């Protein structure tokens, strides 16, 4: 049921393809990571400490 | 037979100055023969052999003897199937043991025993001088010489020339992969005509196309679904092999490359074999990977390591070394007759491979690359 | 067009803080960015394409766009034609400049310019991160990275992920070879249909089986011998090639391998060039050997090394420039239109490849492998 | 008319094998080297510091 993320993209995505995103919180997990969901339903893990990461999620919050 | 793989424990304890050796023949001491001729020397006079006794692991293949009538030399060459990656530039050197020998003939040659051992690399070929020599004998010669790890691998061609063709003649080529392991590449002498008759040694690369783990997209088709807990197994042992059945498991490689949310897994079996209740050699299954402490970001250091695990049977019962560094750990599957290579998941990302070697059989696991 | 070899001087006196670049951006000096990236920012805000005047040659390719509608991320791809060897795990470290850029778009953009970078080898994937950067603009980035230099060499696969298909745009590898020689690798964006149309950049293998040159058995089948003066050339150039015409000799094959005495040679020509006369940029001629020094035969230190000479022209005559290291010469051949290769016999032995880079054309010698 | 040797063979010849054996001497020669004439009529270059190349050479004098 819970899934985790082992590897950051390092590579950014289009704000404009990115739906919601939420954080990894699970205890069951072991990297602390931001999970981007897509437009077409799909997640991917990204990195915190990356300044897109960050500033796409300025875009994601300020919209809602 | 002319080629195989064999396995035995390796204690230092009870080998002859076994601790002198390992400290500056088999590591890279000193820059000169002296130290190590002069162990030797004390040693191999008392007990010729006693050098066999440091390999954990032996891996021979038979060569044809290859003749040069014009110079009258009786030539064996042959790539060593090589456990594991070597290293990395930003590795240091090992100091490997090269050892040359045969039958002593009953009847007195016309001339002295003599062989010239050489490595040969796509760039430079080492070969070992008598500047190398560390021992000497009527029927056997030893070297040593250091050599950057990274150059230690797939490629690097083995070359001996005598004068004749020595009964039992053989060339050996000891490579210390980590203070405690010791693998012994070597080659036998056969027959001008006879085929060459390697051993039963396989390199696999588990994630051909690491592209294609680089989301969870094919997960479902390749079978790699908590449900399954992660496991698509494939065997590694061919119909003839021996009496152990070895398989490995290709989904570590998700863990390995994927940036799409995976199943939290407890650990991942890399591989497991079968068949431990009736063999009675150890088995050791040494991992390749690098460290964990991130570097540098414009400077990544690129430093390779090895630790070797061993599962040896104590009375009748299997068990395994450890090591709180060590990756990856060994651990008795349903039974006592089935081993298992597991890993913690987060682990994967640095780990470049893992071979398992036992009684007749070698596999060198690779998560990196296409060959 | 969308490729090509060019080359052109590289004077440091009048290239604003040229060498404070050189030596903190293109020296592998202080492990981070701030050094380098407080010298661009004086610079390059100056003159944003300053550093253009550093490639002593640059040689493009045209790489299809290649788009990733899910992300929408469009990514240009490439292998980068390397014109040496890139060293040894011996040798030390290169620190390589990476420019991502495109052109300015007359009409403001939905989003900022954006580009990610990565240099990925069998092993490790170098990818320049945030910490590498050492210079941004609207349509610019820099990015500066350590790299092993055995790593730097083909098997280096580039890839570059923009957001767009940026016009213009384009990715820059500058590395540099040797203190005064820096060469630079891109890669232009062309339509995702078109083909690949890659630089008239060849590599060639001199002395495939070096086993052959092992004597002189073959020297008179070959052509080379102290009548034809050890002279057996091969055009290099093709025919649709460029008004020049590049060539290279494989006798010297025998001076590296052979162990039968050959004649003596006051020198040997590696290669030479017709065309000068209708040439316009200079011509680099670039060398990968070791050493001379002897080492110990216990540790055989393999540290390659890399010398360029430069022919131009001044004033309508050609000249060359020299070095009392490098084993090669450049000297005017029959004419004015003739320019050869030149080396003493003696330093054969120790030659690992020669690369020569005009106008239009570069090829890759080496003295080594078979591929 | 001069030859010279540029690479020695560090592979020891049978001296049941080894017709001659003749010195460099020529100025024109960069190597000091010990050139091996075989029974074959073919001559091979050898290193003087290595002692198969001078105990090669004891016999091929004490045998004349």
């Amino acid at each position: 049921a819970v899934t985790c993320c082992y590897n950051f993209t390092n590579r950014k995505i289009s704000v404009q393809r990115l739906a919601s995103y939420r954080r990894i919180t699970s205890s069951k997990c072991p990297k602390e990571a931001v999970i981007f969901k897509t437009i077409v339903a799909k997640e991917i893990c990204a990195d915190p400490k990356q300044k897109w990461v960050q500033d796409s999620i300025d875009h994601l919050d300020k919209q809602t | 037979h002319s080629s195989g793989v064999s396995t035995q424990s390796v204690d230092l304890s009870q080998i002859k100055r076994g601790d002198e050796i390992q400290a500056h023949c088999l590591t890279p001491a000193e820059t000169e023969v002296t130290e190590c001729a002069g162990i030797l020397k004390d040693v191999l006079s008392k007990n010729l052999h006693e050098l066999q006794g440091l390999c954990n692991v032996k891996n021979k293949m038979g060569v044809p003897w290859v003749s040069v009538e014009e110079l009258g030399q009786e030539i064996i060459t042959g790539r060593l199937p090589f456990p594991s990656v070597g290293g990395t530039p930003v590795n240091d050197l090992v100091r490997v043991l090269v050892v040359a020998e045969s039958n002593t003939p009953e009847e007195t040659p016309e001339e002295e025993f003599y062989a010239y051992v050489e490595l040969q690399t796509e760039l430079y070929t080492f070969g070992l001088s008598d500047d190398n020599v560390v021992f000497t004998s009527d029927y056997m010669t030893v070297w040593m010489i250091d050599i950057p790890k990274s150059y230690v691998d797939v490629g690097m061609l083995t070359r001996a020339t005598f004068l004749e063709q020595w009964p039992g003649a053989k060339v050996t080529v000891m490579i210390p992969y980590s203070s405690t392991f010791t693998w012994c590449g070597e080659l036998g002498a056969i027959s001008e005509e006879s085929a060459p008759q390697p051993s039963l040694s396989a390199r696999s690369p588990v994630c051909k196309n690491s592209a294609r783990y680089s989301t969870s997209k094919f997960c479902e088709v390749d079978g790699c679904t908590a449900e399954t807990g992660m496991e698509k197994m494939s065997l590694l042992t061919p119909f003839g092999g021996p009496p152990q059945q070895a398989k490995m498991n290709t989904c570590p490689c998700y863990y390995k490359y994927s940036v799409s949310p995976l199943p939290a897994m407890d650990h991942l079996i890399l591989a497991d074999l079968a068949g431990l209740d009736s063999l009675t050699s150890p088995v050791y299954v040494m991992a390749a990977y690098f460290d964990s402490t991130h570097e540098n970001p414009v400077r990544p250091s690129s430093k390779l390591y090895h630790c070797a695990l061993q599962m040896t049977s104590h009375d009748g019962v299997w068990t395994s070394t450890s090591s709180e560094q060590c990756p990856i750990r060994l651990v008795e599957g349903q039974s006592q007759n089935v081993l298992q290579v597991r890993v913690a998941p987060t682990s994967m990302p640095n780990l470049v491979g893992v071979s398992l070697m036992l009684e007749g059989q070698q596999y060198r696991l690779e998560y990196f690359g296409d060959h």
